[PDB]
DNA sequence: ATCGGATGTATATATCTGACACGTGCCTGGAGACTAGGGAGTAATCCCCTTGGCGGTTAAAACGCGGGGGACAGCGCGTACGTGCGTTTAAGCGGTGCTAGAGCTGTCTACGACCAATTGAGCGGCCTCGGCACCGGGATTCTCGA
DNA sequence: TCGAGAATCCCGGTGCCGAGGCCGCTCAATTGGTCGTAGACAGCTCTAGCACCGCTTAAACGCACGTACGCGCTGTCCCCCGCGTTTTAACCGCCAAGGGGATTACTCCCTAGTCTCCAGGCACGTGTCAGATATATACATCCGAT
């Protein structure tokens, strides 16, 4: 399965609008995308097993801040 | 309109106001299923999470930007460049 | 006004500094060099007075006559040497068989200074013939009484080392009032020191049971003989369990002080409403030896290993 | 009848107290009247114990005595 | 019997005691403890709310909105360093730009 | 199903914020975010309270070891604030 | 009643005694006149105790500290010096002013110092060495008196303009400037205990002191003569309340603080009193007069 | 011997240290020195001799990283040296501001 | 007692051979003082946490074990000592 | 009374201790006979492990003692150790040899 | 004079088996100490915690399983959980 | 590019001496034996929304063209670092006494767990009303090419 | 130094769904004994981080000089931004179900806790040897000669 290019170009310009920069060279998106696609997957690791751990086959909402919080990150604003 | 540089600004400061999330949610959701699929697949989620995601990333990738941009300073230059990346990710302790 | 908000720095006129009180609304600083002189600094003017070689042996506690004509001081080697605030010199000599804990004047006779012998009943000598009478007592005779006056000097309160607090007249003797402290719950306590004010009759006790009391210098007459101690306020300290070696009372007649030995912990609350008001940051190093407010001014100076941490507006 | 009421820092204070009064109700006057919350203060006849739920006719103290307004912490 | 007027506090010293002996932090806990950690936490509430109101009263609504919150806690240093690794959902960026990057002319 | 019940620290913190400002409110996220802040402080100090006291060998949760879990955690000034905040309210608590 | 009686009549100078100053530790007395001359006399017996010299001419004011160590003299030999109270020799140099120097003044807390000359400004020097620091602008006249306050943080400047102005120490700008239309030149302030206070000595018969909290004139001080001389003016709290000020009239003269009355003269000098100190720890007056004069009075009293 | 030509023992020098393990700084010095910065803290302490030597050794483990990062930092400005520029952007960069 | 001394301490050949083995060949002279610097701020800290844990256990000593305590509470574990 | 619990299972490392230490660790309100137990048996695997690629390169270096220098190489030279241990540190040890490209005359 | 704990035999023990021909100074079996000791503390608190984590009174095996799924990466957690079975069935065969 | 010499690197030889391992005494935890009581889980159930799918449509991006400001290569210059060495200066042992200090244990007095039961603060379901979302239009500020 | 066009902010104008209030129904927060205990005070027992000085020498300071390189300047050229357009899936509006997330009953079984003898491990001696110390030699490399 492949959806990984759906985070559009335009978009990453206005993060990078967000952070504080001007000037961006055009070979700069791959690794962006690669960047995000790690960030994702360390979180969603995460988040399935602290579910799957329930003795439960379903998933939980607090998970995402579990996994948030344990990987170093942490979230407030849900639950 | 024309003149890069000033309009750079000026959505530059309209984007430091605004407080608006920009990631979509079914590129997301296909791709938590898959990568739950490449260690267990048909998990049985929640539907206000995916946003709760979204913000997270979204201040990370800001936030690294910003390191980033001060590598290029570094570099006596403005354009940012996929070296600036793997630099400041690495000198971070996240390689 | 209110308590002190700001710090200043150090008074150090000489390099050693041991004693330190007020004379009546902080006008000189008497301080007793542990290398037996007496120096007389300036307060509220940052200057000295006057350099007395007192004798070799240091002295460890100092004040004033009734007068100010003289500088009486409890000396380690047994010198009760009345010297002169003009001259210098000394002017009546005479020797106690006991060394001196607290030194005080009657402010209305000038005549019978306070003295605190150890084990042995409190003396009381007259300047204008050197005689020296022994205030009465009750059970023990050898038991570390501490005496002082009232807020006009008109009785005399003394405490013994066992938990009885005797009051007495300060020329005729009479002894009439006595007092037994409360004993707990299983053990009794002994109590170390009583400070005293200068307006409402209110005084604090130290005691050894790790808890500060305060009471009025009006209970012990009115009960009779004896009859049941009354604390108003059980002050003390529970996260630390913090030691109480010297405390003072306000200046204003409102406030109550109680002090540290090494933690630094300057407590103060206030008579009507016992809470917590403020706490010092006090650095951590030195013994604290005296502390004194202004009878007029709020303030917070605390003397300790020869430098002064002074508190005040 | 009037009394005496002694707090620490030295004022005698004359009140009025019934003979068929009870003790809760003087406190309730003299809070009303200065403000001292009953809280803060307690009764003390030269030496001895007194409470607040009793009565003066109980206790039986003599006339035109005085009694010392032991100061507490409020509660 | 209320405990938590009985020291002027406003969070709750009961619930907060119940929290603590529940939540096996230890196997025999104190009396002081919870009272302690009730003042803590009203001191510090209470000092983000302070910053909180005045940086709605910049933007006059009556509610504050999380925005505020965010520039309340990354404009001070102290909170700064004690929420360090910490994102706030919805608060936006504190405003930046680069000193060099400052494009300028006659 | 069968109704639960779950406690957050909304009330409170709705007066203290009244007792500071009696004149702005308050919105349901902000509210979540004051909530999880609070359960995030108290979960730091409780679980640097709990390893303090199991490293040095006391099987107590006393009031001394949080404010030591205070000095250790809280940054410069604010930590002394704190810790005269707490004495205050153990002492204006212990005697009455 | 004040019963300010005297005791001791002073005489020692050559010129002329204009400048007795009772300092706030009460210990000596520091007599000048217009000759370089810096005579300490007793306080309670009138004891000589020396003469410090070491001018060219005549000294305008003499100050000390709060602990009477420091010693500032108006030279106007473009110079000014310490003399140490327990020897009389020079400590440190006071160079920077371009004209005769004309007030000068000390600080309560003893670490800074004010002069002035006829440069319109006021400087300040290092008390440990004596070396230029600041040059504040005070007014575009002659400054003819400067003094601190009790609490170490303000300063009042005074001179033949009208406009009074207080400055501030942490910053070397004017905090109020109070402005009179009729503009009346002012010859001596001094600041209150609490600050709050000052007392223009000013030069139109009468001692109008004004309050910086908001800016408005108060009541009049009148009885005496004030239009021409720099006279000068002390508070007296022992005995009573009261105020004490010279007079052109050639008398002493003494009033309240908010009452305008007048409770006791002080006759015996022949000519204009140009300054006046009060004994702080005792009810003794001093005060010094112009050329006609050239004597000092103690004027002492227990109540 | 004679005057040599630069960058040729310095290799030699990295390649003798980055191989041995000892204690790069003097005992006594860092004695001295955690003695004296002890003393704000609290008067009159006294140290484990064991305890002292874990400190230092931790030290100079961090001193070592952070100097690695500097040398990455200084080759991305394409030079060779260490300029004390480059010390702050690591520290900026690593999260110790 | 404070006195400017003794910063200087560990010298420049210290901070030479640190750099050597931090792997590096050119350093520039001014880089000795800000490293003196960043290792007092460093130090400043781990000594400050550690003085705290001898000073809740009412000794005036400090143990091995409080300086691995205060480290492993910053971040970075020790190995090697308990 | 014999017959100690470690050997039980042919195991050698101690696991009564472990179980005990477990039991007095107010770690938890029951302790099991089976979880210190594993403890234990990672405790001998990662021993002999960490112990074998110490020995692996002390006979790599031929030195009759073993210093920690070998564990360190050991674990910073592996991955998946590295990974885990990250933010680690190790006793009288080193820096494994590494020299940038461009340094390189 | 007095008891202490440490483990001194076992470690050199666990040496022999594989290497029988070298021994070690101090250092080494204290950096082991720490090592057993450190994991120890860390590895019962992590235990206890995903203990409480989950309303139960005891401690048991399979919360210790899906901890070890959860911090150690692939083949380390392989090795792992491979022995720990292998211990789990020679223990309980046999008791 | 090529070759030789001074100089630092790498390895074998006496030996010795302080540190490693082996041997031993007997005292405090640990498993052998056993009970009851309290958590739990296992079969069963019932209703909410996620799980899964469909009709409108749109502002945002996928994809193509225009041009000038910044990235990148090269070159010179003088400057600060490296390599060497002579020397002073404070580390390195080393040895010594020890006073003021840290540390192991008998014990009993003050403090927290538990429980019976009380009963008001607090949470949950239902209005509810406006703070605030959505929208129309005019007034207001900025920038560069003539 | 100056305007057209283009962006931004605010004043109503209107309606709407979320934070607040209120009623009602809990449930856990106290109060007071009871009881068991652990941790606090004094005692003696060990002892070592430190003042004190003596002899020695690695090595840090300081000076010399030679030059690789950091920095500033110039020029060229290429590609990033902006403009515009056509096209477009991702999000608006809805519906259904099913199954399992949460909730109950309960019986069974895991171990806290108690008694216990032994055993096996920590402190104390005593024998032994592996790498440090200094010496002598073969060899690789910067640097200078052609």
């Amino acid at each position: 399965r492949d959806n990984i290019q759906g985070i559009t170009k335009p978009a990453i310009r206005r993060l990078a609008r967000r952070g504080g920069v001007k000037r961006i060279s055009g070979l700069i998106y791959e690794e962006t995308r690669g960047v995000l696609k790690v960030f994702l997957e360390n979180v969603i690791r995460d988040a399935v097993t602290y579910t799957e751990h329930a003795k439960r086959k379903t998933v939980t909402a607090m998970d995402v801040v579990y996994a948030l919080k344990r990987q170093g990150r942490t979230l407030y604003g849900f639950g | 309109r024309y003149r890069p540089g000033t309009v750079a600004l000026r959505e530059i400061r309209r984007y430091q106001k605004s407080t608006e999330l920009l990631i979509r949610k079914l590129p997301f959701q296909r791709l938590v299923r898959e990568i739950a699929q490449d260690f267990k697949t048909d998990l049985r989620f929640q539907s206000s999470a995916v946003l709760a995601l979204q913000e997270a990333s979204e201040a990370y990738l800001v936030a690294l930007f910003e390191d980033t941009n001060l590598c290029a300073i570094h570099a006596k230059r403005v354009t940012i460049l996929p070296k600036d990346i793997q630099l400041a990710r690495r000198i971070r302790g996240e390689r | 006004q209110n308590y002190p908000e700001e710090a200043d720095g150090t008074l150090d006129c000489i390099s050693m500094a041991l004693t330190c009180t007020f004379n009546r609304w902080g006008t000189l600083l008497a301080v007793g060099c542990n290398d037996g002189r007496i120096v007389i600094w300036d307060f509220l003017t940052r200057g000295i007075a006057k350099i007395i070689s007192a004798h070799i042996h240091p002295v460890c506690s100092l004040c004033w006559s009734r007068d100010g004509h003289k500088l009486v001081s409890a000396s380690t080697d047994n010198i009760v040497s009345q010297w002169d605030v003009l001259s210098g010199d000394c002017d009546q000599r005479f020797r106690f068989p006991s060394p001196i804990l607290k030194v005080q004047y009657h402010p209305r006779d000038q005549n019978k200074v306070l003295v605190c012998p150890m084990k042995s009943a409190p003396v009381m000598l007259t300047l204008s013939d050197s005689k020296h009478v022994v205030l009465p007592v009750d059970d023990d005779s050898d038991l570390n009484v501490v005496a002082s006056f009232d807020r006009r000097g008109e009785y005399i309160y003394t405490g013994n080392a066992k938990g009885k607090i005797l009051v007495l007249k300060t020329d005729s003797q009479d002894l009439v009032a006595s007092f037994r402290v409360t004993t707990g719950t299983s053990n009794t306590t002994a109590i170390k020191s009583i400070e005293f004010a200068r307006k409402g009759s209110c005084f604090l006790i130290n005691t050894a049971d790790r808890i500060i009391r305060v009471y009025d210098g009006r209970e012990i007459l009115t009960c009779g003989r004896d009859g049941e101690p009354e604390p108003m306020q059980k002050l003390q300290d529970l996260v630390n369990r913090t030691p109480w070696k010297k405390c003072c009372f306000s200046g204003d007649g409102e406030y109550i002080v109680a002090g540290s030995a090494r933690q630094h912990a300057l407590y103060i609350w206030e008579k009507s409403i016992g809470n917590l008001v403020k706490i010092l940051h006090g650095t951590r190093g030195e013994l604290l030896l005296d502390v004194a407010w202004h009878p007029v001014r709020p303030i917070i100076a605390s003397i300790s290993s020869g430098v002064v941490s002074i508190w005040a507006q | 009848m009037q009394i005496f009421v002694k707090t620490l820092t030295g004022k005698t204070i004359t009140l009025e107290v019934e003979p068929s009064d009870t003790i809760e109700n003087v406190k309730a006057k003299i809070q009303d009247k200065e403000g001292i919350p009953p809280d803060q203060q307690r009764l003390i006849f030269a030496g001895k114990q007194l409470e607040d739920g009793r009565t003066l006719s109980d206790y039986n103290i003599q006339k035109e005595s005085t009694l010392h307004l032991v100061l507490r912490l409020r509660g | 019997k209320t405990r938590s007027s009985r020291a002027g506090l406003q969070f709750p010293v009961g619930r907060v005691h119940r929290l603590l002996r529940k939540g096996n932090y230890a196997e025999r806990v104190g009396a002081g403890a919870p009272v302690y950690l009730a003042a803590v936490l009203e001191y510090l509430t209470a000092e983000i709310l302070e910053l909180a109101g005045n940086a709605a009263r910049d933007n006059k609504k009556t509610r504050i909105i999380p925005r505020h919150l965010q520039l309340a806690v990354r404009n001070d240093e102290e909170l700064n360093k004690l929420l360090g690794r910490v994102t706030i959902a919805q608060g936006g960026v504190l405003p930046n730009i680069q000193s060099v990057l400052l494009p300028k002319k006659t | 199903r069968r109704k639960t019940r779950k406690e957050s620290y909304a009330i409170y913190v709705y007066k203290v914020l009244k007792q500071v400002h009696p004149d702005t409110g308050i919105s349901s996220k902000a509210m979540s975010i004051m909530n999880s802040f609070v359960n995030d402080v108290f979960e730091r100090i409780a679980g640097e309270a709990s390893r303090l006291a199991h490293y040095n060998k006391r099987s107590t949760i006393t009031s001394r070891e949080i404010q030591t879990a205070v000095r250790l955690l809280l940054p410069g000034e604010l930590a002394k604030h704190a810790v005269s905040e707490g004495t205050k309210a153990v002492t204006c608590y212990t005697s009455a | 009643k004040p019963n300010y009686a005297l005791k001791f009549t002073l005489a020692g100078h050559t010129k002329a005694v204009s400048s007795v100053k009772f300092s706030p530790n009460g210990e000596w007395l520091a007599s000048s006149s217009a000759d370089k001359l810096i005579k300490i006399w007793g306080a309670y017996d009138g004891k000589f105790e020396k003469t410090i010299s070491g001018h060219k001419l005549g000294i305008s004011d003499v100050a000390w500290s709060s602990d009477s160590n420091l010693l500032v003299s108006a030279s106007d030999d473009k110079t000014l010096k310490i003399w140490d109270v327990s020897s009389g020799k020079c400590l440190k140099t006071l160079k920077g002013h371009s004209n005769y120097v004309f007030c000068c003044n000390f600080n309560p807390q003893s670490n800074l110092i004010v002069s002035g000359s006829f440069d319109e400004s006021v400087r300040i020097w290092d008390v440990k060495t004596g070396k230029c620091l600041k040059t504040l602008p005070a007014h575009s006249d002659p400054v003819s008196a400067v003094h601190f306050n009790r609490d170490g943080s303000l300063i009042v400047s005074s001179s033949y303009d009208g406009l009074c102005r207080i400055w501030d120490t942490a910053s070397g700008q004017c905090l109020k400037t109070l402005i009179d239309d009729d503009n009346p030149p002012v010859s001596f302030v001094k600041f209150s205990p609490n600050g709050k206070y000052i007392l223009a000595a000013t030069l139109d018969n009468t001692l109008k002191l004004w309050d910086y909290s908001k800016g408005k004139c108060l009541k009049t001080y009148t009885g005496h003569k004030n239009e021409k001389y720099c006279i000068f003016a002390n508070f007296s709290v022992t005995g009573g309340k009261w105020i004490v000020s010279g007079s052109e009239d050639n008398l002493v003269y003494i009033w309240n603080l908010q009452t305008k009355e007048i409770v006791q003269k002080l006759q015996g000098h022949t000519d204009v009193v140009i300054s006046t100190a009060c004994h702080p720890t005792e009810n003794i007056i001093a005060s010094a007069a112009l050329e006609n004069d050239k004597t000092i009075k103690l004027w002492k009293s227990d109540c």
